[PDB]
């Protein structure tokens, strides 16, 4: 492909005389053949209702994310309280048994067992999860759904030394 | 401001294009508004989409409700129909924004049914907007593709069964690729994982995507390619007689735009549609007496409850019957974007226009065009069989043959009453050109003679009666009111007079305004 | 034109903003010649009262969605009709405001902004022939200067190579 | 074929827009190209992304696994992390198809990075291309955001402990709204079950859609205003010396088009990335030593890690120390846009400009830009902290101290030194204009004396010593070879010479076609 040099004289700044002065004129125009210019009850009324219906739309349109963080939802032992400051160790009936269960890993049927002092040396260190006897085993469908709320829940874990 | 706009201009200095598109003239006639329609339809369709994509999870695998809708609580759900009863019943606002939604698709379809049957009435697919018309006429097979992926997305048990029965059924059939078609789209069997993650994503990003695109190039070539009017007093092949863009133009677009999405606000929140929850979730076990897709695909459903069953068997081998459905669909598909060059071969007119055709005088194609909407008209209406039989008593067996024999012979009756029709159009305007406008005033005549006092539009001879004119396409009046005959009344309010004064001045200033209004369109 | 195109009034400026787009104003006059009657003040009182209801159905909609009882108590021992209207009353706010601001428009329009005749004298068909004859040209000489009419290898080599990518 | 080019004339007539096409002038600078890398990226990550939406299902409900990836079957995984690795393992090319996707969506943050650098450092952000320096900034900070959301989506280990950490934990701690904000987008608390489909939403449909509109936006303000070029032989102000559109640079563009295809095709292909099955689905109780998001999004990382504990405690209520990296990424998020009005309202520069400045005549301007970009260094180091003191045998502790202390103290050391190298790469300039470019070669002057046989660039005066030149903007040369001195070897292919008429032909035709190349460009 051979090879070229081209100039393009750019144009640029600002517009044509000629250009500005009509469109100027157009918009002028436009602007002053309308009357809106002495008609301030009508700009008024336009306002209220532009401001009104926009307003009302975007709180409709937004409202629906919006969620109160503080609202009790979760039981306890005192009634009810925000999950923010619940974490599954707190006492659901005063008075509750609740373990410091070990995971297995395991799916045969306990996916966590329980711990005895004697379960682990002097250099061990053990995550353990809170239990409560009433969840069982997974075996049927509603104690798996348990254990896997237990385990899926970011303030369950707890280191044991 | 003074500034702003200085620097805009010293910066960028349009200032000519703007000016150009500023004077941008655009003609004033009901029927061009119809395309508007549509187009805001889609546009609040974006709006609302948008908004329903925050709250769905189109997933397949199993759940229990659990949730606050009681006489559903404990039933074996998908996630996709948990999420759309959520959508429903948890969020505020929910239900009225998925009615928006669909009420929306709907006037969507309706809209562009009727611009196109303004387009193929009036003419304006001829020679210089065949390519715009191709153009419509993907857009339209696009938006029933769209809509009918749409409505499937809540996998309850309506959606469900029009899925299975078309969609898989008919794909199942197809005389060589068939199956494998089947299972290259649900990834094996019919119900399967994929399904409908996969028309979510069809639904909210690749068909959306291409209808945007297609609908810039449809207006921009439309933009371009100056519009069509009707031919008229100061009309030409050669000029564009209306108003400008920039006061008057804009004005009345966003005043349509407006009353448009009021329209669909109060239908959406006023007319309950798709009601999920009296449904349930889908299951290969369960159907009901329902049926009947969106009415943009009622076409299909009924040519497939009305077809008989032909069916062929040879060296083990099958071909079922839907594939004279899937046949019959494709055709429609395929002749309907090649209309104007099958026109053009057939009349041998290769001119360019710029001027509409009346439809009353183009008879041979307005028959056709009343013959092909009878035909979908008869298919639509064999699609509520049952609806019909049980709100009218009749049999069921009865309404499947009216409409099998509707279907041949209906459309060629209503094609010659059309064409007759047209022509009886014709010669009433020649009448009116002929002699004048009658005004329905009756004499005696001394000798005992009735005659009825015509108003000629043009002059008269010495004899009285006024001189026969010629048609030049226009529309020709036939009520004596319509033109100035007797009009305004008192210049009041409601209740209360105005001032003779004011009042006689007000019609002074009218009068004179019509006049030289009519002056400088009929002199120039 | 030249420098002294100013002092021209904006009437003769917007002829000749038109005059250069091609467009042409037959016909532009004002809707109210008269002097101030009874029948203008009327005019913008009914403007006006449109744009206010719109402004009330606005405000309307947003007290009923911020207030109004909206979750589910559908049953029959409390029958609700209270639950039963919340979808209702949006879609009536929501559409009555967006109305009521629409027809107010309209109405603006047909009563205070002046009616016109514009014509545009739309030049279509083929192009002007330079301007058909420069880019043919154009064209051309980029075709030519690049000398692949000769090179049959080049063209089928690069054929193949795209026909097996693709 | 010239019936078609006739039909496409008379039916839209462009044959003036096309030549105005045509024959726009770009300038041939290399440094002109890495605006283009990052569009061909982003067009290659549009195509691998509408292949991967195919085959993705974003959900959240738990599953287990037993599929063809023995080590992970029977495990507990989410389906969305299931459908990832069925694109792995059980689709032909899926693996390689999301590989490319990820190396895409790198090389389209370092090209923003690089070419975001040349701008700022030729300041071709001055007076009439303030707006597109906006729109830049934005197309920045949206695709940060955008492939941040991108590597979130397979629900694996690395990117549930980055979502926890930086979304969660730093949105939560916000002073005021806060818990707000993140119940608000998470539905609740951290995992919810709304996550990943909302996030899937937003980073298939909604920024893909704004950064399209934004970059059609960028590319037509380039368009329409020209581009700058750097001061040479006939540049000025007013023009563009460059080459046409049509035959060479529509070319050469497909051709980087292709070449970035294959460059990315073969890194997609032979480099793994992002092997999500050697970790583990998401599960709030297990964690590794990985971390480091992202190259691009690493100093958020790094500021996180070497920012002190600086806490509040006052009447029942707390402020973290996140807040201070929540304060300042929004604080270089606003800075990034408004330096071109800063620059202006502090030097005082209200001119338009066409001409770029070589970075070593603007020297405040360049040691400014070199010490952010050693503050983003030092930030970006400080995030593969562990990595760097694992492989390079340094302390944790210290390499903490290391990048803490960095932080305050390298930034203006770079400034210093850039400052200075600048005015040295100066006076080097005025050096070679004053006397010639020295060739190297040294006498001995019978007296014993030692020259260095310089070069002239202009006219000589009576004493044979060359007239001093003024600077003019432009590079100057430096080495004898780089203007034509010793070159031109054989004219034979590589191992056999051709005929010496045939060289010497070829000579001259080449010294006769560069000479006058010269004289056309130089003398008008
Ligand atoms: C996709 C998503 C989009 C959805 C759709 C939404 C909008 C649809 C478009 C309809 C509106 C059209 C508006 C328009 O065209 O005006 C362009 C208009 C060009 O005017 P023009 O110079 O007279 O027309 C060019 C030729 O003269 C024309 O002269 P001609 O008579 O010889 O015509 C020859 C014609 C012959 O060819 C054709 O007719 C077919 C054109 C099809 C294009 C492919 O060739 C063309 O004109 C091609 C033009 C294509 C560019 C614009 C169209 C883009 C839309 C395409 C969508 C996707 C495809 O540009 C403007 O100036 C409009 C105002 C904007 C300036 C404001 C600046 C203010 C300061 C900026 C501050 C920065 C912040
Ligand atoms: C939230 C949840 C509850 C439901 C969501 C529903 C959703 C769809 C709400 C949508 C809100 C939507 C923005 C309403 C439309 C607003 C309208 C257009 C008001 C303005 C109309 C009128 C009063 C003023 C005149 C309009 C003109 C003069 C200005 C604007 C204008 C517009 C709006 C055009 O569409 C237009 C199109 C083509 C050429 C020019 C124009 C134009 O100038
Ligand atoms: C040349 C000049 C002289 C004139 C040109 C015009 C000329 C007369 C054309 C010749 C006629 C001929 C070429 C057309 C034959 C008819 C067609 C094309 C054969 C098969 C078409 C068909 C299988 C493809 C259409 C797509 C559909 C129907 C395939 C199956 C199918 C699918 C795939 C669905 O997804 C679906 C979803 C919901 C409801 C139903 C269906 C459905 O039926
Ligand atoms: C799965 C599977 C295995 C991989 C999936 C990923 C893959 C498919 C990514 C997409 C691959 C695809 C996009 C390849 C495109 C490569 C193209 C550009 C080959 C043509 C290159 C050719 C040698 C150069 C000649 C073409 C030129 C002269 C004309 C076309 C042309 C082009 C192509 C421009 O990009 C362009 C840009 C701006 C102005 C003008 C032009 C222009 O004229
Ligand atoms: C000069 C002059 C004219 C201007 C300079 C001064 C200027 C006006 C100061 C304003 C800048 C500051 C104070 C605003 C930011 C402070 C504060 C409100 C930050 C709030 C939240 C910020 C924006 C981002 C928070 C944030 C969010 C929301 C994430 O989702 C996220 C996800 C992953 C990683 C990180 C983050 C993250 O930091
Ligand atoms: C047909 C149908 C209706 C029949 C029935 C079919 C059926 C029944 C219905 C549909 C059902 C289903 C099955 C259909 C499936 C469809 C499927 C989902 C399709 C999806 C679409 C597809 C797969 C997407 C992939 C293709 C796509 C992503 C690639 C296109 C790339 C995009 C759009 C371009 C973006 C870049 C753009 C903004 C910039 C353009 C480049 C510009 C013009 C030049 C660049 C450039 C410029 C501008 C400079 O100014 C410049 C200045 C100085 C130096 C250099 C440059 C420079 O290089
Ligand atoms: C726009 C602002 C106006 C929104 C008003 C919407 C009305 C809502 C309402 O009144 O609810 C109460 C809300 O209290 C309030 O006063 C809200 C006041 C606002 C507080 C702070 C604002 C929120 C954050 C996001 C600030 C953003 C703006 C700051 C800019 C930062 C940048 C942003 C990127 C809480 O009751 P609740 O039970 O949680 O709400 C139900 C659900 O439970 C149930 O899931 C159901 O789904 C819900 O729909 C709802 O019914
Ligand atoms: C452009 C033409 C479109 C048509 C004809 C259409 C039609 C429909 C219809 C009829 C439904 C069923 C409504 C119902 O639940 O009763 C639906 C659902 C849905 N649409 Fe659209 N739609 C369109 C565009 C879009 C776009 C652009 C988006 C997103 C950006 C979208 C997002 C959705 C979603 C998420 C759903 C499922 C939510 C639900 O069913 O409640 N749609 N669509
Ligand atoms: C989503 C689908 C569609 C949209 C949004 C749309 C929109 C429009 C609009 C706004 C106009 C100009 C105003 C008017 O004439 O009413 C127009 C004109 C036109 N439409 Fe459509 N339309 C669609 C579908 C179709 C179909 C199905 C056909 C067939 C078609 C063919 C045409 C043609 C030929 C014109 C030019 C007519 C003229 O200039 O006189 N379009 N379209
Ligand atoms: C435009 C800028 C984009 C960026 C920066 C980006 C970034 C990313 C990244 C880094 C990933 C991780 C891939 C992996 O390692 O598995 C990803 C995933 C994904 N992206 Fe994109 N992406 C972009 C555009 C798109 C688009 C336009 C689409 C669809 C139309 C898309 C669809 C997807 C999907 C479905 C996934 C998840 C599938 C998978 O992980 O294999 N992306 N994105
Ligand atoms: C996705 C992001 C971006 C894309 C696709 C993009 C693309 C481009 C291209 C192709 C050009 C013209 C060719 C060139 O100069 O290399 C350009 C010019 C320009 N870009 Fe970008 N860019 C991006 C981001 C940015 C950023 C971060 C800034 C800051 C910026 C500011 C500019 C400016 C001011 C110009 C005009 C410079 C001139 O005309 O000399 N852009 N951009
Ligand atoms: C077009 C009409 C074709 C009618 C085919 C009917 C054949 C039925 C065969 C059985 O078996």
């Amino acid at each position: 492909i051979p090879e070229e040099i081209s100039i393009q004289e750019r144009h640029d700044g600002a517009s044509r005389e000629i250009d500005r002065k009509t469109v100027v004129a157009n918009l002028t125009d436009a602007f002053e053949g309308s009357t809106i210019r002495r008609r301030k009850l009508i700009g008024l009324s336009f306002g209220v209702g532009m401001g009104a219906f926009g307003l009302g739309t975007l709180v409709a349109f937004a409202g629906g994310l919006i969620k109160n963080p503080w609202k009790p939802v979760v039981p306890t032992a005192e009634g009810k309280k925000a999950v923010l400051w619940t974490s599954g160790w707190t006492p659901r009936y005063q008075g509750e048994t609740i373990y410091l269960a070990r995971a297995t890993g395991t799916e045969d049927g306990p996916p966590f067992i329980k711990m005895r002092p004697e379960d682990m040396d002097a250099g061990g260190m053990e995550t353990v999860f809170p239990w409560r006897e009433s969840d069982g085993d997974g075996t049927t469908v509603e104690s798996h759904h348990k254990l896997q709320e237990i385990a899926m829940g970011i303030r369950n874990p707890v280191m044991l030394i | 401001l003074a500034r702003q706009a200085e620097d805009i201009d010293t910066r960028y200095h349009p200032s000519a294009a703007l000016r150009r598109q500023l004077n941008k003239v655009f003609p004033t006639h009901w029927s061009f508004l119809l395309g508007e329609i549509a187009l805001y339809s889609f546009v609040v369709l974006l709006i609302t989409g948008v908004y329903l994509t925050l709250f769905f999870d189109p997933s397949m695998v199993d759940v229990t409700y659990n949730g606050v809708y009681q006489p559903l609580r404990g039933v074996e759900m998908s996630r996709a129909y948990q999420s759309a009863l959520d959508i429903s019943f948890e969020v505020r606002g929910g239900l009225f924004v998925r009615q928006i939604h669909h009420w929306a698709a709907l006037m969507f379809a309706a809209a562009i049914m009727v611009h196109l049957a303004r387009i193929f009435f009036t003419g304006a697919f001829r020679r210089p907007r065949e390519t715009n018309w191709v153009i419509g006429s993907l857009l339209l097979i696009l938006a029933m593709f769209e809509g009918y992926f749409g409505y499937s997305l809540p996998d309850d048990l309506l959606s469900g069964l029009g899925l299975r029965a078309a969609l898989s059924s008919i794909t199942l059939g197809m005389p060589v690729i068939g199956t494998w078609l089947h299972w290259a789209l649900f990834g094996g069997d019919f119900p399967g994982t994929i399904l409908i993650p996969r028309l979510y994503a069809l639904h909210i990003l690749l068909l959306p995507g291409i209808i945007l695109a297609l609908i810039g190039l449809h207006l921009a070539l439309v933009w371009f390619q100056k519009h069509t009017q009707f031919p008229g007093p100061g009309r030409t092949e050669h000029n564009v007689v209306g108003v400008r863009v920039m006061p008057v133009f804009a004005f009345k677009s966003g005043a349509f735009f407006a009353a448009i999405v009021g329209v669909l606000g109060l239908m959406g929140g006023l007319l309950q549609i798709n009601p999920i929850w009296n449904l349930g979730p889908y299951k290969p076990s369960q159907v009901s007496a329902g049926s009947q897709p969106d009415f943009y695909m009622m076409w299909t459903e009924g040519l497939a409850r009305i077809w008989p069953p032909w069916e062929f068997y040879f060296w083990h081998h099958t071909i079922p019957a839907p594939v004279w459905v899937a046949v019959i669909m494709g055709l429609v598909f395929v002749l309907l974007p090649a209309y104007p060059f099958l026109e053009k071969r057939f009349t041998g007119d290769y001119a360019h226009h710029n001027l509409l055709q009346r439809p009353r005088d183009v008879p041979v194609r307005t028959a056709i065009g009343a013959m092909a909407i009878a035909f979908y008209m008869v298919l639509t209406l064999a699609a509520m069989n049952d609806i019909i039989a049980l709100k009218f008593h009749i049999s069921l067996n009865a309404t499947t043959w009216i409409g099998r024999i509707g279907m041949v012979i209906l459309p060629p009756f209503v094609y010659f009453i059309t064409y007759r029709w047209c022509i009886g159009l014709q010669r009433s305007d020649r009448s009116v050109l002929e002699h004048g406008v009658e005004t329905g005033i009756i004499k005696r005549l001394p000798h005992g003679a009735y005659i009825e006092l015509h108003q000629p539009l043009g002059p008269v001879d010495e004899h009285g009666h006024p001189i026969p004119l010629q048609y030049q396409g226009a529309p020709l009046p036939k009520r004596m009111n319509k033109l100035g005959s007797a009009g305004s009344p008192g210049s009041g309010s409601f209740l209360f007079a105005d001032s003779a004064a004011e009042d006689a001045a007000l019609r002074e200033a009218g009068h004179a305004a019509e006049q030289r209004a009519l002056a400088a369109l009929r002199e120039h | 034109d030249e420098a002294a195109l100013a002092a021209m009034s904006n009437q003769e400026l917007l002829a000749l903003g038109g005059k250069l787009d091609g467009v042409r104003i037959a016909y532009k006059e004002p809707r109210w010649p008269v002097e101030g009657t009874k029948a203008e003040k009327r005019a913008e009182r009914s403007v006006a009262v449109w744009l206010l209801l719109g402004g009330v159905f606005g405000l309307a909609l947003l007290l009923i969605f911020l207030f109004w009882p909206w979750e589910f108590k559908a049953a029959d021992g409390e029958s609700d009709f209270i639950y039963s209207l919340t979808t209702p009353l949006y879609g009536l706010t929501f559409g009555l405001s967006i109305l009521s601001i629409a027809i107010g428009a309209v109405l603006y329009q047909k009563r205070f902004i002046p009616e016109e005749i514009s014509i545009q004298e739309r030049h279509d068909g083929a192009s002007r022939e330079i301007d058909r004859k420069t880019v043919v040209a154009n064209l051309t000489d980029a075709f030519e200067g690049s000398t692949i009419r000769r090179r049959k290898l080049i063209g089928l080599s690069f054929g193949v190579g795209m026909g097996a990518f693709g």
